RNA sequence: CAGCACUGAUUGCGGUCGAGGUAGCUUGAUG
């Protein structure tokens, strides 16, 4: 899943910050604008590899102000989900409705009618909690789950994940 | 497409559209507090200065001539010569 | 944004993008087929879990050492080591990246850049796309029938007994905690 | 420019794909129904009825919702609105077009009357360029009147091939107003051509024909040409003007719509109601009457449609024509600020590339410096002198997007600059400038002075460079226009400046000399028969800035 | 034969008013109206319909009829033609613009 | 006062290229639109606040761009508009040449 | 229209003149790549005159009591009295000068050696003259290879298009000829020493001027020549204020329109 | 750009030059 994909920015310097180590502003200027991030196109853009060797080519000069726009042609690592993957990770929330899990930088939820039937809600559980005749589902538990739905939102993804299926469940 | 350094085959000399837009853009860019590459012998005017640096061919730009079939001579202001 | 090194000349008609599974099926920004910066073609990146956590690491470092050379003018373990390392080379506000830390450093399968390795040269050699020889890195198996069910895009791709050998390894190579 | 930030990126224009709006589309882009033919009075109260102007289009009175894109008047461009229309429509312009089609490709089954089975055909399908490689079917489709069924091939002329089929004549076709009739020839047999009908034969064409003839298969399909959607030009295109309140103002086009929309209702009404057959093509005709007038009013079928006062209207098509409107009068050539005029004189007194400013005109113009730590001093000297004694300025502009209007404000005399504001200041002795005498036919006819802010009210000029502007002082009229970036300026300075202009191009000979007294003048001293005493030989060195002190 | 009769022609009205003109410019004229396949008129009728952009023969005795038969058949602007520009607001390939300007931050560092 | 033809004429003719920008815009029409990277239109319902944008219809929300150009472009191009034409409005080229 | 018809038109940095499509209208603006700015009339000495004139003029020969430099000239000139190597330089200095000659006569039939163009030789002599205070007395010290060689190698170096291959190369040639008729013309050996006494450091100079006054004439990538020529054209137009047919105003508009029906039809025959 | 302000002068009426026509006429240029 996880990914390593090779992209590129756009940055506009104003020319105040053209001074000896420009370079070095602006790179670090691709990494307040670029780590965190995210988007459906490419997931979450959570660190940039080889910090060294990152292009900036040679940046051109707007043409009504001084400033100059360079694009940055770097390299990192991304991840983003899909319908129908395998993945697994640890649960956070739960109550009268599901329970949520977080793969990595990301939260599956999981809806009550999206597990098995032999499987109850615990009301009064503290904390809150679901039942089988052999398995207790709850806040650190970690479960495995198949991503039925993707939605991108702002600054994040989310999904819907079963584990009705088989070899799914905890472990 | 892009051309080499190499195989150069524009004027060698500066286009008085190109220095005049030089001193220009570069002055801009003094007025607009940038930093500047010559001993200001004490001038305050930015096109002043500007032409200061052009003489002492301290500024770090670079003229990229557009050919007509799309493709490009990369020049320095360090490299043409300023006749005129 | 970003753009991903790819134009295609968008004329007007943007509809027939189609969906997305384990049909291997994915956007059209992660084709195997994918072109880099360079300017040829390279086959796409598959990190699985443990393999993601040392690239991050790696590189993270290197970037604490060069952002130092112009300064001058075990589970539970793990955990807090790694923390610092970002709270030094980390925007501090990447919450993203720190818990994706977390989750990369507990559920890792791996250790060292030699299993790793090996993890590499054996899976590699199946043909199978870079999504599966992750998937298949990454997840807990003992039986085809557990693997070519949580990863259906191998059903006819390889034959149950080879398949059993892999798995069968990996978790032999599996290092412990 | 508009102010506000975007987080949006900022490209300039590259390409401009012309293309035809298709019905869907049209519908896409609304976010307005406009149902209704009236303005507001919501039963004479004021607001917008959900129907015309504004059923969610632009806004009016000064208030922000533009589809909750607030923002208001001045940042919220646009938002059309369709009104589907009864029954298809032509599009005034493209008529011609139609008439054109229709003779190139026999309805019934819509097909070319031609394949490279004529060999007088290959070679007209093979010019590359739409635009001749129509007017070269056309020129050979109007003539055939036939639907042939089977040509005979490149073989015999005795063996005969076939292709597609349906001989129904081709009925030659003249443009009688703003319909097409044909007859189909004993003694002839003359019908009306309906739009519905054009449409579909059109709407048929095939994608390997429509390319054969002059079109594109994703930007413009015939079956276009025809309307049958009317997008509807927000306000802003349209604008209204208030007497105050309680009066209308309503603009040409807002009425014109509202006229389509009346004539278009009626036209549905009847079709769901006593619709006598031959009595509604009578009702129709209005519809793409008004739809046509809309965008062309002088046509060449005489009636105007005029509009009460006997005003004639105005099309669209009118305001794009011939100067004075918008392409040539508002695109190629703008009104603008910081520009002044006034009379010329001359002044034996000012170097060349010099020019007399009015300290009146001075005191006006203006000049944008940015604080730099180079003149924070200077700079603020003027900001304390206000705007009214010479040497100032007259408005102050913090990074925060906000002015000073230095003549009120209760902190004029306070202020302390920032490096990085900026600083509107009156224009000062050698603020370079294009000073220039209409008309403009040369290079010259334009040029980059020296201000000199001198009294009295004209602009003063030095005699040599006056006959490049050509010029004399009978009263002649001059104009300025002041630069405003660094970078602008050293564009008049180091090309626009006069000490250039010198020796001219279209002549390679200098375009300025010596005239009248000076040049009288000159010779009279020259003659050997010529002496001058010491008393004024010494006068005379002294004028000289030059001199090098020595007798 | 053409151009040189044309230009001798074009010469001689300038030449019956003492009038001086550098070769150069009538020659261009003369060129500009000889070049495509022989005559061209500099007219409404000629020039102006050669396969410059749509926006620029737009702004010259035929327009509103220039652009629509210019969306009709798609036409494509290139926006190399200074009017382009004008119209849209932008600097034109025009001398100070028939180049772009960089920032070798290389050299910027030999600078201090 | 007024720029016209015949003085734009003049500067093409100076080679003045940036001061002829200078007049035409930032003294006089000069304004921004947002437009889109599909329909290339001025579609856009930029609520530069929240930054939502959209051109539902070519429906996006991601490829949007924003221009600077004189209003009275705007205008001609609104109007080309109202009389059924499409004025697109693209920020890279494909043809090449 | 004048105007309207060739905005587009601007020199590019190969030194063509384009418009807007890529057209190429002309290969080299003006075909000479000068710029207008850079031109005055100078008069072409090798083409009006009796052959006799001529020979007396850019003739020598080193092979005769009468037709050689009078020692007082070329400080080393008595010892060149003869010499045989010499001779076929000397020999192709005017076998050129010559050739010259009715090339001119071939394209300027009337016989009119009056010109523009670029470098004005005259004055830049002139300088050379009393920059170094010449005496008109005593001899020179320029051996005749110095003069007969520089002048080679300066045409080598008046540049228009650089292009390193035939094609251009050739062009190259072809922008520069008329310009070297009139530099071998001036710096013909008997000229340079009977006529104006040059030393060798006046004459070095005079070569680099000539060579630099040169390159500054060229025409700039970038100069918008269409509307320059368009103006060029109209602005004379107007100043039109008024041996029998159609001439004027109306016959101009004739031309542009480019009508059948003429006034004035005529055609003249010899 | 003769002159008016009758219907909205951030523009109608109309005028002059030029072409086109069977004309009981269109406009291209034109404050
Ligand atoms: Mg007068
Ligand atoms: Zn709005
Ligand atoms: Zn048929
Ligand atoms: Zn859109």
């Amino acid at each position: 899943m996880f990914f390593i994909k090779d992209l590129s920015l756009n940055i506009t310097l104003h020319p105040s910050f053209f001074g000896p180590r420009m370079k070095q502003y602006l790179k670090t200027k691709l990494l307040e604008e670029v780590e965190g991030s995210c988007t459906g196109k490419f997931g979450y853009i959570l660190c940039v590899l080889d910090y060294d060797n990152i292009d900036i080519q040679r940046g051109r000069i707007l043409p009504t102000d001084g400033s100059a726009e360079f694009n940055v042609k770097y390299r990192a690592v991304v991840f983003k989900p899909f319908k129908g993957e395998v993945v697994d990770g640890t649960v956070v929330s739960c109550s009268q409705h599901g329970f949520e899990v977080q793969v990595g930088p990301m939260k599956v939820f999981v809806t009550k009618h999206l597990m098995p039937q032999d499987l109850t809600f615990n009301a009064g559980s503290n904390p809150p909690s679901y039942q089988s005749s052999e398995d207790v589902i709850t806040i650190k538990s970690r479960i495995r789950v198949k991503i039925e739905g993707c939605i991108s939102q702002v600054s994040s993804i989310h999904a819907i994940g079963s584990i009705k299926e088989d070899y799914l469940g905890a472990i | 497409k892009a051309i080499p350094k190499d195989q150069r085959a524009t004027t060698p000399y500066m286009t008085k559209y190109e220095r005049a837009r030089i001193l220009g853009t570069r002055a801009l860019q003094i007025s607009m507090n940038a930093p500047v590459f010559v001993d200001l012998e004490g001038e305050t005017d930015p096109l002043r200065i500007a032409m200061k640096e052009l003489a002492e061919k301290k500024i770090p730009l670079v003229i990229r001539r557009y050919l007509p079939d799309g493709s490009f001579e990369d020049w320095s202001v360090e490299e043409l010569i300023v006749d005129l | 944004s970003t753009s991903t090194f790819q134009t295609r000349r968008r004329r007007l008609k943007k509809v027939e993008e189609e969906e997305n599974a384990a049909t291997l099926q994915l956007g059209q920004e992660f084709q195997l087929k994918q072109i880099n910066h360079q300017g040829e073609e390279e086959e796409l990146i598959a990190l699985n879990l443990s393999e993601a956590r040392l690239v991050i690491k790696e590189a993270l470092v290197e970037r604490r050492r060069a952002f130092k050379r112009s300064q001058k003018k075990t589970r539970e373990k793990e955990l807090e080591s790694i923390d610092v390392l970002l709270e030094q080379t980390t925007g501090g506000n990447n919450k993203d990246l720190k818990n994706t830390m977390q989750y990369l450093t507990n559920f890792s399968r791996f250790r060292d850049q030699e299993t790793v390795g090996a993890v590499i040269q054996l899976l590699k050699s199946t043909g199978l796309h870079p999504f599966e020889v992750a998937q298949l890195g990454s997840l807990a198996c003992d039986t085809a029938d557990e693997a070519k069910t949580l990863i259906p895009s191998l059903n006819n791709k390889i034959s149950d007994d080879e398949l059993e050998r892999i798995l069968k390894e990996l978790s032999n190579l599996e290092t412990l905690y | 420019v508009g102010q506000q930030y975007s987080s949006a990126p900022l490209r300039t224009v590259k390409e401009v794909q012309f293309g035809l709006f298709s019905p869907e589309e049209v519908r896409a882009i609304s976010v307005a129904k406009i149902r209704f033919p009236e303005t507001m009075d919501e039963t004479q109260t004021r607001a917008k009825i959900g129907g015309l102007n504004d059923p969610r289009l632009g806004s009016i009175d000064r208030n922000l919702k533009c589809q909750t894109c607030q923002e208001g008047m001045n940042e919220c461009p646009g938002h059309f609105g369709h009104i589907d229309l009864a029954k298809p429509v032509f599009h005034v312009g493209f008529i011609a077009k139609i008439k054109k089609v229709c003779e190139c490709v026999c309805m019934h089954c819509g097909k070319l009357l031609l394949d490279e089975h004529n060999e007088l055909m290959r070679q007209a399908l093979a010019i590359k360029d739409s635009k001749k490689r129509f007017a070269a079917i056309w020129t050979l489709c109007k003539t055939k009147m036939v639907c042939e069924t089977d040509v005979p091939s490149e073989d015999d002329p005795t063996q005969l091939v076939s292709r597609g089929g349906c001989g129904n004549t081709q009925p030659t076709i003249r443009k009688d107003g703003l319909k097409l009739v044909g007859s189909w020839k004993d003694e002839p047999e003359l019908r009306v051509l309906s739009t519905e009908e054009i449409l579909n034969i059109f709407k048929h064409i095939s994608v390997k024909d429509f390319t054969s003839l002059g079109f594109n298969e994703v930007f413009s399909r015939p079956e276009w040409m025809i309307l049958t959607c009317l997008p509807v030009p927000p306000p802003p295109v349209r604008p209204s003007i208030s007497f105050n309140e309680s009066q209308r103002g309503e603009d040409d086009l807002t009425f014109k719509l509202a006229d389509i929309l009346k004539a278009n209702i009626s036209l549905e009404t009847l079709e769901h109601n006593g619709a006598p057959h031959h009595a509604i093509e009578e009702a129709e005709s209005l519809l793409q009457f008004h739809v046509a007038t809309y965008m062309d009013n002088d046509i060449a079928g005489q009636p105007q449609a005029l509009q009460k006062s006997g005003r004639p209207v105005k099309s669209i098509r009118a305001r794009l024509k011939g100067k004075e409107g918008r392409i040539r009068g508002n695109l190629m050539g703008k009104r603008v600020d910081f520009s002044a005029r006034t009379v010329i004189s001359g002044d034996p007194n000012l170097e060349l590339d010099q020019v007399g400013v009015p300290k009146s005109i001075a005191k006006t113009l203006t000049y944008p410096e940015v604080v730099t730590p180079y003149n924070i001093d200077r700079l603020t000297q003027l900001v304390r002198n206000g705007p009214n004694e010479h040497p100032g300025a007259k408005y102050v502009i913090r990074d925060s997007g906000d002015r000073i209007d230095l003549r009120y404000s209760k902190r004029a005399g306070d202020i302390q600059l920032q490096y990085g504001w900026k600083v509107e200041r009156h224009i000062m002795d050698n603020d370079p400038v294009l000073f220039n005498r209409q008309p403009s036919l040369h290079k010259m006819s334009m040029m980059a002075h020296r201000v000199k802010v001198i009294p009295y009210s004209t602009f003063r000029l030095n005699l040599s460079v006056t006959s490049p502007y050509n010029a004399d002082f009978d009263g002649d009229e001059m104009n300025l226009h002041v630069p405003q970036s660094e970078e602008t300026r050293a564009e008049l300075s180091q090309l626009c400046a006069v000490p250039l202009q010198i020796v001219s191009p279209q002549s390679n000979k200098p375009c300025m000399g010596i005239v009248q007294d000076t040049l009288c003048g000159i010779r009279k001293l020259t003659l050997r028969d010529t002496f001058i005493e010491l008393d004024q030989v010494l006068n005379m060195l002294y004028w000289v800035p030059d001199w090098d002190g020595v007798i | 034969a053409g151009r040189a009769a044309l230009y001798k022609e074009v010469y001689n009205v300038i030449a019956s008013d003492g009038s001086y003109v550098n070769y150069r410019h009538m020659a261009l004229l003369v060129d500009v109206m000889t070049t495509q396949g022989g005559l061209t008129s500099v007219t409404r009728h000629g020039f102006n319909r050669s396969n410059t952009g749509a926006l620029m023969r737009c702004s010259f005795e035929e327009t509103v009829e220039i652009l629509f038969e210019a969306g009709a058949s798609a036409e494509l602007d290139d926006c190399r033609g200074v009017s382009e520009n004008v119209i849209l607001g932008q600097m034109a390939p025009i001398g100070t613009g028939a180049f772009d300007v960089m920032i070798d931050e290389e050299s910027l560092v030999k600078y201090m | 006062l007024r720029f016209g033809e015949m003085e734009r004429d003049c500067m093409i003719a100076h080679g003045a290229a940036s001061f002829l920008k200078e007049r035409l815009m930032e003294a006089s029409d000069a304004f921004r639109v947002h437009i889109c990277g599909i329909c290339g239109l001025m579609t856009v319902i930029a609520k530069l606040n929240h930054n939502q944008f959209e051109c539902k219809g070519c429906d996006n929300k991601i490829d949007i761009y924003q221009i600077h150009i004189p209003y009275a472009a705007k205008l001609l191009f609104q109007e080309l508009m109202a009389m059924n034409i499409t004025p697109r409005l693209y920020t890279d080229r494909s043809r090449d040449f | 229209r004048l105007v309207k018809a060739l905005e587009d038109i601007m020199v590019h940095y190969d030194n063509t003149t384009r418009n807007s499509l890529g057209n190429v209208i002309q290969f080299i603006y003006g075909e000479d790549g000068m710029d207008a700015a850079h031109i005055e009339k100078q008069s072409l000495d090798t083409i009006g005159g009796s052959d006799a004139a001529f020979e007396k003029r850019y003739r020598v020969d080193l092979l005769n009591t009468d037709h050689t430099l009078d020692p007082s000239l070329l400080e080393s000139g008595s010892e060149i009295l003869g010499d045989l190597k010499l001779q076929v330089l000397l020999d192709e200095e005017y076998k050129q000068l010559v050739k010259d000659r009715k090339f001119l006569r071939e394209v300027f039939v009337d016989g009119e050696a009056n010109w523009p163009l670029p470098v004005n030789i005259r004055r830049i002599i002139q300088n050379a003259q009393q920059t170094f205070h010449i005496d008109h007395t005593k001899p020179s010290d320029l051996t005749i290879k110095d003069i007969v060689l520089g002048v080679k190698d300066l045409q080598e170096n008046l540049l228009v298009l650089r292009g390193k291959n035939e094609i251009i190369q050739n062009a190259q040639r072809d922008a520069v000829t008329l310009f070297c008729c009139l530099l071998r013309s001036r710096l013909a050996t008997r000229r340079v020493l009977q006529e104006y006494r040059l030393t060798k450091q006046a004459f070095d100079w005079v070569l680099s001027n000539i060579e630099a006054q040169f390159l500054r004439s060229v025409v700039h990538p970038g100069e918008m020549v269409g509307v320059l020529a368009a103006q060029s054209i109209g602005e004379p137009a107007t100043q039109m204020t008024l041996k029998k047919v159609t001439s004027g105003v109306p016959r101009l508009k004739e031309i542009l329109n480019v009508a059948k029906n003429m006034k004035t039809p005529s055609l003249t025959v010899y």
